[PDB]
């Protein structure tokens, strides 16, 4: 019984290392993709917040 | 078998928060490759001459407003050197036309390095002891971190 | 108008001030905070800020208001909770959506929209009115109606006063005519929080407090505008007392003024009070929120606001007893405002004094207390009213050598002294009745004499049969019990009833929540009555025994009536007085049975 | 709003001495704004403005003095005061004095800055605390028990395991409204803010963390002893802020163990000696009871959102006494006082908390039939008694000797054996629930007879006394 124990839990934790492994590579996948689509933008509002100048 | 469960449950809650913070890492990467970005487009803006003269006039405005000092000696990069030497004394007149005040008596020489300068006007008090960095990579670096929330904000997703 | 030139802590320096009198509120920055001066060095002058100084800079402009320290006074005061500086709590809360306390807020005391209905009191066109006169009344709650009075420095002929109707606090209610100049009234009345309001003449009190718990009532009784003083103990003390003033007392409201405590027993305090559906009137369940007033002022509070809010609850004291209403104020803080002193006067630089307390720690709390004690009212009709300061002291940690316990009982007249021994043991109530004392015990000789002619005996039995006890404790305490005689027993055992009978109180059960004095004066008499019975017992020494052989045998063959003598405490006051009058008099009959029927066989 | 302003840059460092450096020909100076130093050498430190005076202005320096010349020192004001980043990603990270991560990750990327000392909750908009938290500890749970949003410091003095005790609550806090308590927002989301505490506790903190499986849940901001004192008086109210933005602003009761607050006191006391002002008791500044009051009032859950804070902040007596004025202060202010006392340290029982001394002023309101068994206060009320009267006995046998005392002396000091050996003691992993040490103590109280329970009524005991 311990061994099959032992042999079940390290299947269960090899599985969730490979879940979290594809749920990472999701986050990067999406965080990549926002930061692309708004990065002109942002550098956009940053610029005009630093080139204007009052009195 | 309940200390070898116990560890493997550790050992599960390591691995949770190395992914959470390889995620964070990734996440501050953008932020910096954002930070590089407009770092870029801060350089570019230098290649004007003729919004960036008012620009710089109104940087050194600014400046000298702030200082209200009696004697600033200005310091500016060596390229568009000539754009500080001809804006000059119309930054005097404006200074004086703002508040009731004699012409400040501004000198301007050493020049830092142009990476390092990348526009804007160093303007300083006699004596070097009161100091305004007003450069453009100085007034970045604020404005990043003041909307530094903003941008969170703006990436949900 | 000024500008700042120092900022540390609270305590601010401006220059330019000049003409700037002392306590002469300013108002600091942008932000504009309130402040008041302490000090003066010339064009410059120290200011108390009553709020974060955070962010103050140098030449941040500062205006001068000309004006003291005031609360605006008028309908609508009842039933509110201010901060110190006098904010309406809960129209912060409901104007500005956000649930913090916003810095620099500035918002009227009271509310200056609400319609309120106006009834004058007779008064005709050309009469004559002056300072105090009571010329309407405003019904400000169902239960609790507020007088409305000319303040003290007015005086003139009554060239218009308005009809009866629905008036808002903006409007003229009255006009005077003066000297041959004319002045106008509204319903407001600002008032300078020190320099307490003018009284015709004071007077010396006569009726109790009578409040709900036994002890309070009839071992160390105050009066009515009296004084006392309780170690702000927790659990007991600031609570259970707190209640019995607010929600069964005599008083004809509450103030309570608290600041420098808890803020979850504030909470507590401020949720629990909404309900609290005391009988007060006759036969009505209305609300004491209809009733008291919370100048809350939790600890995080700013330093220099201890002493607005003491004063400020003190003034509202005032006004209430001007109106005719036996107010009584409870005040947790006198705590931490010892601390506030010392906090502000070593930030002044003053010289610290014993104890390292300001030297003028008693002229201060002199000047709060003696604010009490019922006064003959100003103006027309005659009237009178009176104000209690029931405060607090530190906690029963600290001997009575404290600058502040020691200042407080140079004034005080009756001291609840709570003990921590009593709150280990459990003891609810806690008084500790050896250190406790009442100055008044002479002045309510009238109306002790006139409820029941025999209670100050009964009274002074008691006294001395607790410190009879208290005395050979310490004997018992080395030899024990074997040498006691009779009349030690016996006493001991008197001592033990009257401890854990009348002593004590739940107040979380209808047997203790409200003890009305007339059953307490009979707990008292049939305990008395018991132990002199006994006494005269042992002392017959029939049988040839007697003594300690007949206490024993009033103790086993007439132990019933020593039963019912200990859960005597628990007759209803919901019964009715002529129901437990009647149980108290078959009782003390049965009593007076044995000790006979225990001497018909000669023991 | 419109167009901003570079901070200026000085070098008029014109006195230093200790953990201040007094600037000169400054102007517009901010109150607490947040300066930049940077020495010569180009490393830069952190500072605070405590004073501003004329041209003048003091200022204090977290990472210490220890290379400040009058020539070189450049300083920076930020204009602006203390605002610690804050965001959801900032559970299960540990954290420098500052705030600075140390978990070798990159810094906070912020979903606000929050200032320090954040704004004051009006009264009118506090709850008391309703809901009471099992504290696994038997002498808690039974008397002195914490509701949430109470303020309960564990009073301790040198060697005493508070340390230990204080990492058992953090294991077992859980709720108990009828036994029934995913609960991720009811997971309590400790944060933890350590002050000058010896490494091997840092060590045994994080490790206990660690292993009980909290490590994605709980909050470290550690202020060695090592590290410069300055830093310990503003971890506190960093971990405060922190607090108040995962709990308020986000939904999740949260807990917080501030450690060795009497090494706060002592910070206290070098920046008031520093700057020579008026000394209070024992030297300690006038407006430690100020200081004190803002680091503990805000905790306590809030009418308008679901979140709560409950703090747990553990204290120090220097010579095992409470006359000293920061456990004093600290009792004038908090609602409770838990006290851990040598004597049972001495006769070798793991929580050495003497339940006489103990005191919550919640205590009335956690409790109730509704939430626990209906004789919990008339039990907690007789055991009390008991073993205070226990006490005494014992005491006045210790001269009468063990043959004078009574039958009903002999039942007390059984009563406190049993209640010194089999309640109070418990094991150091294992809880008790609330039921469980109810029955245990009312297994004490069945000792006397019914005729001594005077505390307990009629009603409670006629369904309890045989059980």
């Amino acid at each position: 019984e311990f061994q099959r124990k032992l042999a079940e839990s390290s299947g269960d934790s090899g599985a969730n290392v490979k879940r979290l492994e594809q749920e990472t590579e999701v986050k990067i996948h999406h965080l990549n993709a926002g930061a692309e689509k708004i990065q002109y933008d942002v550098v956009q509002m940053l610029l005009k917040h630093v080139t204007t100048v009052k009195n | 078998e309940k200390q070898v469960e116990i560890r493997k449950k550790i050992e599960y809650s390591m691995q949770l928060n190395a992914s959470r913070i390889k995620v964070l890492q990734a996440q501050d990467d953008l932020v910096s490759n954002m930070m590089e970005a407009a770092s870029k487009e801060v350089l570019n803006v230098s290649r004007d001459h003729n919004s960036y003269k008012k620009l710089l006039k109104g940087l050194i405005v600014q400046s000298l407003l702030r200082l209200k000092e009696p004697a600033v000696l200005l310091r500016c990069r060596k390229d568009d050197h000539h754009l500080v030497e001809s804006v000059l004394e119309s930054a005097k007149e404006e200074y004086a036309q703002k508040l009731q005040v004699h012409p400040p008596e501004i000198i301007v020489h050493h020049n830092a390095h142009g990476p390092s300068c990348s526009g804007g006007v160093v303007v300083a008090s006699r004596d070097g002891k009161i100091v305004c960095e007003n450069t453009l990579d100085a007034r970045l670096d604020v404005v990043f971190r003041k909307k530094l929330p903003e941008i969170r904000k703006q990436l949900v997703s | 108008y000024g500008y700042v030139r120092k900022v540390s802590g609270p305590v601010v320096i401006a220059d330019g001030m000049n003409g700037a009198a002392m306590y002469e509120l300013v108002r600091v920055g942008h932000d504009n905070l309130i402040g008041e001066i302490i000090r003066l060095e010339g064009d410059s002058a120290t200011i108390q800020v009553y709020e974060e100084t955070a962010g103050l800079m140098v030449n941040d402009p500062v205006l001068r208001t000309h004006k003291p320290l005031s609360v605006e006074l008028g309908p609508g005061i009842l039933g509110n909770i201010f901060d110190g500086i006098q904010r309406p709590l809960k129209t912060i809360a409901i104007r500005s959506g956000d649930v913090y306390i916003p810095r620099g807020v500035s918002v009227p005391a009271l509310d200056k929209d609400t319609l309120w209905e106006f009834q004058p009191k007779k008064i005709g066109e050309g009469d004559l009115l002056t300072g105090g006169d009571l010329y309407a009344t405003v019904f400000e709650n169902s239960l609790m109606q507020h007088h409305v009075a000319l303040p003290p420095d007015a005086m003139g002929k009554v060239t218009y006063v308005a009809p009866a109707g629905q008036y808002s606090l903006k409007d003229t209610v009255l006009e005077l005519e003066f000297q041959g100049v004319k002045k106008s009234f509204t319903m407001l009345q600002a008032w300078p929080v020190r320099t307490p309001r003018p009284v015709s003449s004071k007077l010396a009190a006569d009726t109790p407090l009578l409040t709900g718990q036994r002890v309070l009532d009839a071992l160390f009784p105050s009066v009515l505008g009296g004084t006392c003083a309780i170690p702000g103990a927790f659990g007991c003390g600031k609570t259970v007392i707190s209640q019995a003033l607010s929600k069964y007392s005599n008083s004809d409201t509450v103030v309570y003024v608290g600041c420098g405590e808890r803020g979850n027993e504030m909470a507590e305090v401020l949720m629990d009070f909404p309900q609290l559906t005391m009988t007060l009137p006759d036969g009505r369940e209305e609300s004491v929120m209809k009733r008291t007033t919370l100048v809350a002022n939790t600890s995080n509070m700013p330093v220099a606001a201890r002493e607005a809010s003491i004063y400020t609850g003190i003034t509202i004291a005032e006004y209430f007893r001007d109106m005719g209403y036996n107010v009584s104020m409870m005040a947790d803080s006198t705590s931490r405002w010892a601390e506030a002193l010392r906090e502000i006067s070593g930030r002044l630089a003053e010289m610290p004094a014993d104890s390292g307390y300001p030297a003028y720690l008693a002229a201060r709390l002199a000047s709060f207390y003696e604010r009490a004690g019922k006064v003959k009212c100003l103006g027309g009709p005659e009237r009178t009213g009176s104000v209690t300061i029931v405060g607090a002291v530190s906690p029963p940690g600290g001997d009575f050598s404290d600058p502040v316990t020691s200042a407080t009982l140079s004034i005080v007249q009756v001291f609840w002294g709570l003990d921590k021994k009593l709150a280990q043991r459990k003891h609810f109530p806690s008084v500790n009745w050896l250190i406790s004392y009442s100055k008044y015990s002479t002045a309510l000789e009238s109306f002790y004499e006139q409820f029941d002619p025999d209670f100050i005996n009964i009274r002074t039995k008691a006294r001395e049969v607790l410190q009879r006890e208290d005395d050979l404790n310490e004997i018992v305490q080395l030899v024990g019990k074997d040498a006691l005689a009779e009349g030690d027993k016996i006493t001991l055992e008197t001592a033990k009833l009257l401890r854990e009978d009348y002593l004590a109180q739940n107040a979380f059960t209808p047997y203790d929540k409200f003890c009305p004095f007339y059953k307490s004066v009979w707990m008292m008499r049939n305990i008395i009555h018991f132990y002199n019975l006994a006494n005269q017992a042992v002392e017959k020494g029939a049988g040839m025994d007697g003594q300690k052989i007949t206490y024993t045998l009033i103790k086993h063959r007439l132990g019933d009536l020593f039963y019912r003598l200990v859960s005597q405490k628990f007759e209803d006051p919901a019964e009715g007085e002529p129901a437990l009058v009647a149980k108290f008099k078959k009782l003390h009959e049965d009593l007076t049975a044995g000790f006979r029927a225990l001497e018909d066989e000669t023991r | 709003e419109g167009t901003l302003e570079v901070a200026m840059e000085y070098r008029t460092v014109t006195g230093v001495a200790g953990p201040l450096v007094i600037l000169d020909k400054v102007k517009g100076p901010k109150y607490y704004e947040i300066v930049n130093i940077r020495l010569g050498d180009g490393t830069m430190r952190r500072g605070q403005v405590l004073e501003v005076d004329g041209e003048k202005a003091v200022v204090q320096v977290f990472e210490g003095t220890s290379g400040i010349d009058n020539k070189f020192t450049t300083v920076q004001f930020t204009g602006e005061v203390l605002k610690t980043p804050v965001s959801l990603d900032m559970l299960g990270r540990i954290f420098n004095g500052s705030g600075k991560p140390i978990d070798n990750g990159p810094p906070i990327l912020p979903e606000a800055y929050l200032d320090i000392s954040g704004s004051s909750i009006n009264p009118s908009e506090r709850t008391y605390p309703e809901e009471m938290i099992q504290t696994g500890i038997s002498t808690i749970d039974v008397m002195n028990s914490i509701a949430r949003g109470q303020k309960i410091p564990l009073f301790s003095a040198a060697g005493l395991p508070h340390n230990e005790i204080a990492a058992q609550i953090c294991r077992q806090a859980g709720l108990v409204k009828r036994l029934e308590k995913d609960g991720e927002e009811d997971n309590f989301a400790i944060v933890f803010a350590a002050m000058g505490v010896n490494m091997e506790t840092a060590q045994f903190f994080k490790r206990d963390f660690e292993e009980n499986g909290s490590m994605e849940r709980v909050t470290l901001f550690l202020n060695l002893a090592n590290d410069p004192t300055i830093e310990r008086i503003i971890t506190p109210r960093i971990a405060l802020t922190t607090a108040e933005y995962l709990a308020y602003e986000c939904g999740k009761h949260v807990l917080v163990i501030l450690t060795d607050m009497s090494s706060y006191a002592d910070a206290l006391r070098e920046v008031s000696a520093a700057r020579e002002e008026v000394p209070g008791r024992r030297g300690y500044p006038g407006y430690m009871y100020t200081d004190l009051a803002q680091i503990y009032e805000r905790a306590g859950r809030i009418e308008g959102r679901k979140g709560s804070i409950t703090q747990i902040p553990i204290l120090t007596m220097p010579n095992d006494d409470i006359t000293h004025p920061t456990p004093d202060l600290t009792g004038y202010i908090t609602e409770g006082q838990i006290y851990i006392d040598r004597q049972l340290q001495n006769r070798q029982i793991y929580p050495p908390i003497n339940v006489l001394p103990s005191l919550s002023r919640l205590m009335k309101s956690a409790i109730g039939e509704g939430m626990t068994r209906r004789d919990h206060s008339d039990v907690s009320n007789q055991l009390y008694a008991n073993y205070a009267i226990g006490k005494d006995v014992q005491a006045m046998k210790a001269v009468v000797g063990e043959e004078a005392l009574s039958s009903e002396d002999l039942l007390y000091l059984e009563f406190l054996d049993k209640f010194e050996r089999k309640f109070v003691a418990q094991g150091a992993y294992d809880s008790r629930n609330i039921f469980q040490s109810l029955d245990l103590a009312w297994t004490l109280l069945r000792i006397f007879p019914r005729e001594l329970l005077h505390r307990i009524p009629g009603k409670t005991l006629d369904q309890y006394y045989s059980r």
